[PDB]
DNA sequence: GTCCGCCCGTTGTTTCTGTT
DNA sequence: AACAGAAACAACGGGCGGAACTATGCCGGAC
RNA sequence: UUUGGCAUAGUUCC
């Protein structure tokens, strides 16, 4: 159709826990952005790129509405995990999320909004850069694009989820003993069982989870070491793993 | 320690630039964070590759990279990465030396070791992601030498070229003279032999 | 061709029509801030676009060790003799095959391709 | 190679070499100094709208496949009717 | 299927921005009969919608003009109106009969340029 | 892990009229220990035991302070030859005396008898 | 342009005058073999503004066991047929007393009208072909075996020496090109015969069904 | 030096690879032929050769002369690292 | 002893023309 | 204007090698 | 002279 074929081309960003796809100026103006020149500061570093400025205005002429941190940030929790009956309940949750969980390694303090815009334009550059053939695709293939688990970060991961249980269940005792007002213990509210048995079972089995959810849990780690030669003992010891199918 | 540093070493942070003095500067990755940024980007990975080999402020398992076309420089200091030693070449001439190979021959009541040897720069770690700016030569005594130029910058060396093999694989005598295939079954029964 | 903004809103100035006096106005849908444009054309489009990587090669990747270099092809101005030397570099361009080159020495950084 | 041409599709994309919309409501003080002449010409001899849509054509990918401006403009002038108008230069 | 669906919202579109453009009342251009001395050939056919007498006489003219330099390099009434009269026939629509005349001048006055009688 | 993951993780856990407060404030590891008393791998491996070291914890208890030291909140299993094992830094003649191969590299767990590698 | 116009309205009528040669009509040899010079100067060498209208061309020829069994052979003139065209050839071919006609369509017909040509199928018959569809004759191709329309005494013949039911043979779509082609309704018998690799000659047979 | 002109219905890069690998299976072919007329009466590859009893002329090459071109996905081996094959050469490398 | 990763056949939805 | 025939796009569901040999963990929880 | 099952991992052969 005619609009679309104008347009061409549209940026657009999905937001983890929101229902569907956003335009990628709402976002930046729920940061608190508003003027186009200062979003185009955080997305084009030299403003003397003609054809990276042609690239871009498709996605700004999506900007034609909506011009307010407020609104932007309504539009942006329209959409939640449970849309909420009320605005204020909806605005409040475009806020946890733009400041939970998008981008929380850049950081979950209160003045994080000037470096998040920073990377996310860092995001859409690399993008249009990615578009306009000035650098090469990436490969999932190529080995510094990879990491690996070792005993450390297994054991960590498994070990964070016990301890939340651990302080779930002491949580629920001391709630119980505590609305009848009477006293409250400290060793009869811990359960040693659930750390030591989860750490014994997630070992013994090789289902990397709890016993209740050993359907999604990625089977295959921890194996029984091999014993038949040195050499098998050896190779055994010094092994990876490709979770693909 | 690494941002640190970084502050130390005039590196211009984010919320203190403006947005025009970005286009001639190197951005600067910290753990694939955006930190800041640099006017200097040679001096600031001399002086990091300095630091890294006396072993001072960054321990040895970090990795910098310097893109130089994208004009980017990424320091990892995560976990997971995979990396193997390599011996450094200076100009033409590996820094390793006949006194390094004597104190080292002479090991036992001399404590002396792998650690000293990386402490004084002779070896270095290079992860994955780090050796697309490298230069490797396969053989110091017969690539370095004068030759028809083929490459006269060579940044590193091969300890031995053999060391790309597994556990299993290093029991093959002459593998290069097999066939890959030979190789990967052998690879596979040295592992239900008898002994 | 290029992006003009207003100077009150700071937002895209775009294109409107000036019905009496046959002229072009650039625009803003914030505010009523008018402006008169020497460009004249709205939209220009290339499908060629076999753009010169001279413009876009820097000259820092004369500090590349694992790039080439050879003393056959003396540098224009500064005649130094090491000039470093390599391909377009560049992603969807359809074929070639031609070199470019930088010069080694420090502050000259001249870019050429015989 | 004419059935070779005859056989294989070819959009204006395949040929063209540059396009481009201007603003030029003078018919004889034309922005493009290049086609003063022959748009005088066509103009001598006769409403409209003060916008352009001027494209320029690849030579090489003109003259590969063995086509000619005339053809063009009449393909034109069979995709769209006579609400266009169309003046082109010759080679 | 997806380019006829396509090319289906293209003509709908086209054709309303189109109707916006066209007035209440297209005046029809009156078609004004040649002169007695009129020299063009069919000079009362209506065949080419919008193609007056007065137009066909300029290109004519230019024709004329053409063929006259032409003769004075190289040391024509009649075959000014059979070039026209040719053209005339063959043309479908206005702008293609002015364009094949065009075309003509101009391979009459390279004819003139290299010295040859067109 | 042992060193620095498994204190991390219980600091960054957020602590849970009158009002009661709670709040871990560091960990301890002793030495693998057996109950019915260190417990040596090889007899791990005979009795179809678990080679583990129980984790103790510091929760100081509030009222609106009281501290409990030393909270035993389960037991951690240990990979052979690591640090926290009991068959660190041993010599070849004392590995001998305790029936462990003086080859043998370590790098494995102990559960209910069998040996467990993690993969990569 | 109009020479392209006149190669299609003569290739079309040469594919037609094959199709009856093969249905058992009455084609002469001279009108079976047309130059395009020929055809340019019997019936207009102009489309445009020219004697060949896509009317004039319609062939009226008789069966050759029965004169009184005739086919038409209509050009219609609009690229999209209609309810009221439909009608229109109707009702000729009820005041000339013809049973059987073909339609060559510019581009297509309305599902309406052909729902419509499908009704009246005891009363008349008629089928239709796009323009298209004609400009080659699929017979002539080198992938297509010979085939031989059989008449129900051919049919009972087989289906007795062989001990079928007509259940048990190889069928044919009457949506089928070449059913199509040589006008086969259901519960005809179609013969194949083609060459063979491992025998020489091999005789199929086809239930159009 | 830009003077290699393209191959109807190929590419530059396409004619080049063309070339280059038709080169290099020349060379091949040629060494395998030498190594095959240059055996003996008493050689036993050229007995379980002859006699179709196992192996073929190209495993005789590969074992005298040379081993030849490795391809991956049915082209030369590709640019694993940023626009070249191992660490060990330099950047924009086609040589064999 | 009680309670707690890719392909392609169906069917729908929606849309676009023809008849009377 | 109402109705009807045919088609473009979207969502949903089933389908994905053959044999054979070892081993290990587990089959519900509170009161 | 009588018969557990579910899951996961590894290995052999085309
Ligand atoms: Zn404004
Ligand atoms: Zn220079």
């Amino acid at each position: 159709g005619a609009k679309k074929s104008a347009i061409g081309q549209r940026i657009v960003a999905t937001l983890p826990y929101i229902k569907q796809e956003v335009p990628i100026i709402i976002v930046f103006r729920a940061l608190g952005f508003v003027s186009d020149r200062d979003i185009l500061e955080h997305i084009i570093y030299d403003f003397e790129d003609p054809e990276m400025m042609e690239m871009v205005k498709p996605s700004l002429d999506e900007a034609f509405v909506i011009q307010e941190q407020n609104v932007a940030l309504n539009f942006i929790g329209s959409r939640g995990a449970k849309p909420g009956v009320t605005k204020e309940k909806r605005i409040k949750y475009a806020k946890e999320v733009l400041q939970k969980e998008m981008l929380p390694h850049v950081g979950v303090s209160d003045f994080c909004e000037t470096k998040k815009a920073y990377f996310l334009g860092y995001m859409v550059h690399r993008l249009l850069l990615a578009a306009l053939g000035r650098r090469e695709l990436d490969d999932r293939d190529h080995y510094g694009n990879k990491r690996l688990d070792l005993a450390g970060p297994l054991l960590a991961f498994l070990f964070r989820g016990m301890f939340k249980n651990l302080l779930k269940e002491v949580r629920i005792y001391a709630q119980k003993f505590i609305d009848r007002g009477k006293d409250f213990n400290l060793e009869l509210a811990i359960k040693t069982r659930i750390i030591s048995d989860g750490l014994k079972y997630s070992l013994a089995t090789g289902n990397w989870g709890d016993q209740k959810k050993a359907h999604q849990a990625r089977a295959g780690v921890s194996q029984v070491l091999n014993r038949l030669t040195f050499a098998s003992t050896l190779s055994h010891l010094r092994r990876l793993n490709s979770p693909i199918g | 320690p690494i941002l640190e540093f970084l502050e130390e070493w005039s590196m211009e942070n984010l919320e203190e630039i403006s947005p025009a003095a970005i286009a001639d500067a190197t951005k600067i990755f910290v753990n694939g964070c955006w930190v800041g940024i640099h006017k200097d980007p040679e001096q600031l990975m001399n002086t990091l590759r300095k630091l890294r080999r006396q072993m001072d402020i960054i321990v040895s398992e970090v990795s910098m990279i310097r893109d130089i076309r994208e004009r980017e420089i990424r320091i990892y200091t995560d976990a997971g990465r995979i990396c193997r030693p390599l011996l450094i070449v200076e100009k033409q001439k590996l820094l390793l030396k006949k006194r390094h190979i004597d104190q080292l021959k002479e090991r036992e009541y001399n404590n002396y070791s792998w650690q000293d040897l990386v402490a004084s720069g002779v070896v270095e770690y290079i992860d994955t992601l780090e050796e697309e700016t490298v230069m490797l030569a396969m053989t110091p005594d017969d690539l370095q030498e004068k030759e028809v130029a083929y490459c006269s910058t060579y940044t590193h060396c091969e300890i031995h070229p053999s060391m790309i093999l597994g556990v299993c694989a290093s029991i093959i005598p002459f593998p290069d003279h097999n066939q890959s295939p030979r190789n990967t079954y052998q690879s596979a029964m040295g592992k239900q032999a008898m002994g | 061709v290029g992006i003009r903004f207003c100077q009150e809103c700071n937002n895209m100035l775009y294109p409107k029509e000036d019905k009496e006096n046959r002229i072009l106005l650039y625009a803003c849908r914030n505010c009523d801030y008018q402006q008169e444009a020497d460009n004249s054309c709205i939209y220009v489009n290339k499908i060629t676009h076999e753009v010169d990587e001279l413009t876009q090669i820097i000259a820092d990747v004369s500090q590349d060790p694992t790039l080439p270099r050879t003393e056959d092809h003396p540098c224009q101005k500064c005649g130094h003799k090491e000039a470093v030397f390599f391909q377009s570099h560049s992603a969807r361009a359809e074929d070639a095959m031609r070199l470019y080159y930088v010069c080694t020495a420090p502050h000259c950084g001249h870019r050429w391709t015989e | 190679k004419d059935i070779l041409c005859r056989l294989e599709h070819t959009t204006l994309r395949k040929v063209t070499a540059n396009t481009a919309i201007y603003y030029d409501p003078n018919p004889q003080s034309t922005v493009v100094a290049e086609d003063q002449e022959w748009v005088n010409v066509y103009y001598e001899m006769p409403r409209i709208s003060p916008w352009l849509l001027r494209v320029e054509l690849d030579r090489k990918h003109m003259t590969d496949r063995k086509l000619t401006m005339e053809q063009i403009a009449e393909k034109i002038n069979a995709g769209f009717g006579d609400d266009l108008n169309c003046i082109f230069n010759d080679d | 299927g997806r380019d006829e669906a396509h090319k289906r919202e293209w003509n709908l579109f086209y054709q309303k921005q189109m109707q916006l453009r066209k007035g209440k009342d297209p005046k029809i251009e009156e078609f004004v009969p040649p002169d007695e001395n009129c020299p063009l050939k069919e000079a009362s056919s209506r065949r080419i919608p919008r193609l007056t007498v007065k137009a066909r006489e300029h290109c004519l003219r230019l024709l004329e003009e053409a063929l006259s330099s032409n003769r004075q390099s190289t040391r024509l009434r009649a075959k000014a109106v059979e070039l026209e009269h040719e053209t005339f026939r063959n043309a479908k629509v206005a702008n293609l009969y002015k364009a094949s005349v065009l075309k003509k001048v101009a391979d009459i006055h390279r004819a003139s340029k290299d010295g040859q009688p067109y | 892990f042992i060193q620095m993951s498994v204190q991390r993780i219980v600091e960054d856990a957020p602590p849970i009229p009158p009002r009661y407060l709670l709040k871990f404030e560091q960990i301890y590891l002793s030495k693998p220990t057996h109950w019915e008393s260190p417990m040596m791998p090889n007899e791990a491996r005979l009795r179809n035991l678990t080679y583990s070291a129980p984790l103790y914890v510091d929760i100081t208890k509030t009222v609106i302070q009281t501290q409990h030291q030393k909270t035993f909140i389960g037991k951690i299993p240990i990979m052979l030859r690591s640090t926290y094992c009991l068959l660190n830094g041993l010599t070849d003649r004392d590995l001998c005396e305790l029936n462990e191969c003086p080859l043998d590299p370590g790098g494995y767990f102990i559960i209910n008898g069998s040996e467990k590698v993690l993969i990569a | 342009d109009d020479e392209e116009e006149t190669y299609r309205l003569w290739k079309i009528r040469k594919t037609i005058m094959q199709l009856c040669h093969d249905r058992g009509y009455l084609v002469t040899q001279d009108g079976l073999d047309q130059t395009l010079e020929e055809f340019k100067a019997q019936f207009g060498g102009k489309p445009s503004e020219g004697r060949p209208r896509r009317t004039d061309l319609t062939v009226l020829v008789a069966h050759n066991d029965d004169p009184t069994d005739q086919m038409f052979v209509f050009f219609p003139e609009e690229p999209k047929v209609g309810i009221k065209t439909i009608k229109v050839y109707c009702q000729r071919m009820q005041e000339e007393n013809i049973t059987r006609a073909l339609i060559v369509v510019q581009q297509g017909m309305t599902p309406s009208a052909k729902q419509s040509l499908v009704d009246m199928a005891p009363k008349y018959i008629l089928e239709q072909f796009l323009q298209q569809e004609l400009l080659i004759n699929i017979t002539e191709h080198e992938l297509v075996p010979e085939h031989v329309v059989m008449t129900k005494e051919e049919v009972t013949e087989l289906l007795a020496r062989y001990k079928l039911r007509e259940n048990q043979l190889p069928r044919i779509q009457a949506g089928d090109p070449v059913a199509r082609y040589f006008g086969i309704k259901r519960g005809q018998v179609v013969k194949i015969i083609r060459p063979s690799e491992t025998a020489g000659r091999y005789i199929t047979y086809r239930l159009v069904q | 030096n830009n003077e290699l002109e393209p191959t109807p219905g190929n590419t530059l890069r396409q004619t080049f690879e063309n070339q280059v690998n038709r080169i290099l299976n020349d060379a091949r072919d040629k060494t395998g032929s030498s190594a095959q007329k240059s055996l003996s009466e008493y050689n036993n590859f050229k007995s379980m050769v002859v006699s179709g009893a196992k192996g073929s002329k190209i495993n005789i090459s590969q074992v005298i002369a040379v081993v030849g071109q490795q391809n991956v996905e049915g082209k030369r081996i590709p640019f694993g690292f940023k626009h070249r094959t191992l660490p060990h050469f330099i950047k924009d490398d086609y040589g064999p």
